[PDB]
């Protein structure tokens, strides 16, 4: 979509990951904002609207956390000391054409500053003077709307950067979706530490006559003692049980 | 509800719309002068004609604008040159003159003819047959015909379509509530509005005319110097009592004496600075002149070429059946799109029109961060002066000697850079007063105290009195000679030659004071300085933003065209040229000897 008409959809209920951006070497402005790219992937909050946007070469320092300008004015503003990141990569070969891309069109001009946040839909022009135009151009209508013009030959500076921003913000809706957590390698007959998805503890692999149910992620024995777990990862059962201690 | 934002929100506009419409005109254009078709005829005039009407109309919107209010001086100036009527003045009956008189002498020009009359064998166009015959021959009897072959053959039929031209644009200063044409074009050099940097359009007649007396004691001494090694060719061929002929100094217009460097070699006993030979052993091509041409900018501070540049342009002569010109000339096409038309070949002079034309494109994308009617120079003679500095400096002996070019043992005595010197001197101190002459006679023959009959004996006899050259043949009032040069006939402003070699002498002593250069500014190198770079690009980058006269008070302190800082370049030449001339006859009076 357009800057001015820059869409908001919503990421939750699935894992987002984050890692193939480090290695997708096609990127040209990976740069974080208010957190590293590598630690937000195992903790993160919700509400991760994304917001996508075209933004000429030109303009990728328009847009930035307290930064102002044209399009940081006009079309879409970001708050200052924003928590989020801003991925841009070349498209030429595909959000180009020759003679210019006359698709994508922005708010030249506004009364105020656009709140933070804000997707402004109109057609309103420009009023500087005190005699409003009833739809003819004259010297004050001046239609704000202009639209955008790409060609395979414009210079580096003025290359169309395909960008989008990603917000992070904790707001009381639970269950936040994060990056994925890389599992560690399996270890027989060893009195080791296990810490799986919310219980943790210390023990030993020991051979059990009983099977347990399919539908439990834990369960105890006795006097609130946990004793038994089942992977969700394959679903392959294996006993555990807290290894042998004594005095000496 | 303030004018102030009111021109914001117009320029704003403007630009947007604009840049749109230019960026159409400049790609129509180019592939015109690429790939010439019969349709590509066509789709140029339907997009240039549509570009053109468009500034018609926002000039006619800009007008409603006061200017006795705005105390703004960047969109100041963006007014006054959106403003500009131009042809809107004119009638619709007058208006036709224009387009019909200016592509009729593009045409007229264009045609080639060298047919000997009475001798009709074969005749080919211009640039194969006319520029061969000038450049490489030294015979004098078809040299006097082809003086005539052009004068009296081309000039002839100008004299009733060039006389329609300078009798309508005249008119237009009228019309703009000017005093002539001559004063119009010097409204570009006009600052109003500011209390103690006001500039008189008038003033600058005066001023230059009083920089002139020190140019003539110098000229004075270079043809004094130049006159006794071509005399000795010819003993008792010519007499040493009078003037030179015109079709003997170079070209047809005698502005460059490059020609006669074979015939007037000082020393041709030691060998010249001549690498020519020296690429062919390692086979240098068009890539690699140009990549050591980048790492000598990026070693200074300058940003480097982008990439959308070097993929995108052309650089040799392309294909076989493409003929289309390929003169040595900058293109904008803008947003970003920048491009280098021009045929490489490994000679002498495309080594230097290569870098001479790079230096154009290095300028556009300077002052890219201003906006687009401010995206130009300061004014014409900023942008021909950029280009020549770093001429300058690639033809100095460090960096010839770094890249290989030159002998790893080249001896530097006094006369291998007397030679060098002297020779630059006549191509660019020897053309300062062909520049000043030609604008002079423009200006009053616009302001028209100048009669019919008296073009001629007024315009003659001022050449052998400044330049000093007596006419080969009397010539009567029918014939219009002076015409036939490109700029006057396309209505190009030729001061832009004369302050270009006064800006780009005044950027010398600037860049050399910034790097702490000790020594003459000779020997003075700009090169492994990145102070010096970031001082020129803080300049560079201003365009036209500002005014031309608070430029100069940002660099040099002197808001005049200050003539002292270029005798202090030439002083080791000026004081063995005194030393020379303690017997020759310098200084000529008026002189009807040969032709009484
Ligand atoms: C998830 O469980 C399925 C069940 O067979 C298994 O095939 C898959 O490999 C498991 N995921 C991973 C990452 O091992
Ligand atoms: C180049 O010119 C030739 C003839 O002059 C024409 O046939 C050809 O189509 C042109 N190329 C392009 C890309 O227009
Ligand atoms: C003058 O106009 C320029 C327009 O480029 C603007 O940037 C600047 O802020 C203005 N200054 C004042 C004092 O109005
Ligand atoms: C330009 O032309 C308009 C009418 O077309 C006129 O009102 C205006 O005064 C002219 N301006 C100049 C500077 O000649
Ligand atoms: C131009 O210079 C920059 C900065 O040194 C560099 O990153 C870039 O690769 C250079 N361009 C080319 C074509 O080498
Ligand atoms: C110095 O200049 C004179 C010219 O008068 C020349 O003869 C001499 O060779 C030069 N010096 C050297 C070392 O060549
Ligand atoms: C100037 O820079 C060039 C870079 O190639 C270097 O070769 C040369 O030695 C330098 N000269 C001086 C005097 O620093």
């Amino acid at each position: 979509a357009s800057v001015y008409a820059w869409n908001r959809k919503r990421i939750s209920n699935c894992v987002a990951d984050y890692s193939v951006l480090y290695n997708s070497a096609s990127f040209s402005t990976f740069k974080c904002y208010g957190v590293s790219p590598t630690k937000l992937n195992d903790l993160c909050f919700t509400n991760v609207y994304a917001d996508s946007f075209v933004i000429r070469g030109d303009e990728v320092r328009q847009i930035a956390p307290g930064q102002t300008g044209k399009i940081a004015d006009y079309n879409y503003k970001l708050p200052d000391d924003f928590t989020g990141c801003v991925i841009a990569w070349n498209s030429n070969n595909l959000d180009s054409k020759v003679g210019g891309n006359y698709n994508y069109l922005y708010r030249l001009f506004r009364k105020s500053n656009l709140k933070p946040f804000e997707r402004d839909i109109s057609t309103e022009i420009y009023q500087a003077g005190s005699t409003p135009c009833n739809g003819v151009e004259g010297f004050n209508c001046y239609f704000p709307l202009q639209s955008y013009g790409f060609q395979p030959t414009n210079g580096v500076g003025y290359q169309p950067y395909r960008v989008v921003v990603l917000s992070f913000e904790l707001l009381h809706a639970p269950a936040t979706v994060c990056g994925p957590k890389k599992s560690t390698n399996l270890v027989k007959n060893k009195c080791v530490n296990f810490n799986f998805n919310g219980l943790t503890g210390t023990g030993v692999l020991t051979e059990s006559n009983k099977k347990f149910l399919p539908f439990q992620q834990f369960g105890r024995d006795i006097a609130d003692t946990t004793d038994a777990v089942r992977d969700p990862q394959t679903l392959e059962i294996l006993d555990i049980t807290p290894c042998s201690f004594g005095g000496v | 509800s303030t004018i102030e934002e009111q021109a914001k929100t117009f320029l704003d506009k403007f630009n947007h719309e604009a840049e749109d419409l230019f960026y159409q005109s400049s790609l129509a254009s180019w592939n015109y002068n690429t790939n010439i078709t019969e349709e590509n005829v066509q789709n140029m005039n339907n997009a240039g004609d549509k570009w053109s009407a468009f500034l018609k109309e926002q000039s006619t919107l800009a007008q409603m604008y006061p200017l006795q209010e705005i105390q703004n001086l960047t969109v100041k100036l963006q007014l006054q040159a959106l403003q500009q009527n131009g042809s809107s003045v004119l009638s619709e009956d007058k208006s036709k003159r224009l387009n019909t008189i200016l592509n009729t002498m593009s045409t007229i020009y264009s045609t080639g003819k060298v047919c000997n009359p009475d001798n009709p064998q074969e005749c080919l166009l211009l640039e194969p047959g006319l520029n061969e015959i000038m450049a490489n021959s030294l015979d004098y009897n078809e040299r006097l015909w082809a003086w005539e072959s052009w004068r009296s053959e081309v000039g002839k039929q100008l004299r009733p379509l060039y006389e329609e031209y300078v009798v309508l644009k005249n008119e237009m200063a009228r019309a703009n509530h000017y005093e002539d044409y001559g004063d119009y074009w010097r409204g570009d050099y006009e600052v109003n509005g500011v209390d103690g940097y006001d500039y008189s359009r008038g003033q600058l007649i005066e001023d230059v005319e009083h920089t002139f007396e020190e140019i003539k004691p110098l000229y004075e001494h270079l043809h004094a110097y130049v006159r006794a090694k071509l005399m000795n060719a010819y003993p008792s061929y010519i007499s040493p009592i009078g003037c030179l002929p015109a079709h003997l100094l170079g070209d047809m217009w005698g502005r460059f004496w490059t020609n006669l460097y074979s015939l007037t070699v000082p020393f041709g006993q030691k060998p010249n600075i001549d690498v020519t030979d020296a690429m062919v052993d390692q086979a240098w091509d068009a890539q690699r002149i140009f990549k050591e041409a980048e790492k000598f900018f990026v070693s200074v501070g300058l940003p480097n070429m982008t990439q959308g540049f070097w993929e995108n342009s052309m650089l040799t002569d392309p294909g076989n059946v493409q003929k289309a010109v390929c003169h040595p000339t900058a293109w904008d096409l803008g947003k970003g799109d920048f491009r280098i038309l021009m045929c490489t070949k490994v000679t002498m002079d495309d080594f230097l029109t290569a870098h001479h034309e790079m230096g154009h494109i290095q300028y556009d994308m300077a002052y890219a961060a201003q906006p687009f009617l401010l995206r130009n120079g300061a004014n014409e003679g900023f942008h021909e002066a950029v280009g020549e500095i770093m001429s300058l400096s690639a033809a100095t002996p460090k960096h010839l000697k770094s890249i290989g070019l030159l002998s790893p043992d080249f001896q530097e005595d006094n006369e291998t850079e007397i030679n060098f010197l002297l020779k630059q001197a006549l191509t660019i101190v020897g053309t300062l007063p062909f520049t000043y002459m030609l604008e002079k006679w423009r200006w009053m023959v616009f302001k028209g105290e100048i009669p019919k009959d008296q073009w001629m004996k007024k315009w003659w006899e001022m050449k052998r009195e400044i330049v000093g050259v007596v006419e080969p043949v009397p010539h009567d009032e029918t014939y219009c000679d002076p015409a036939s040069l490109f700029h006057v006939s396309n209505d190009y402003s030729f001061i832009r030659y004369y302050t270009r070699t006064l800006y780009q002498f005044q950027f010398q002593e600037a860049l050399c004071q910034a790097a702490k250069h000790e020594g003459p500014l000779h020997k003075c190198d700009i090169s492994n300085s990145t102070e010096a770079g970031q001082k020129l690009f803080n300049m560079l980058r201003l365009g036209k933003s500002e005014p031309w006269t608070l430029a100069l008070e940002n660099v040099v302190g002197a808001k005049n065209m200050n003539v002292r800082p270029l005798l202090n370049y030439f002083e080791p030449l000026f004081t063995w040229l005194k030393d020379q001339n303690k017997n020759s006859f310098v200084g000529w009076s008026t002189d009807w000897s040969p032709y009484a």
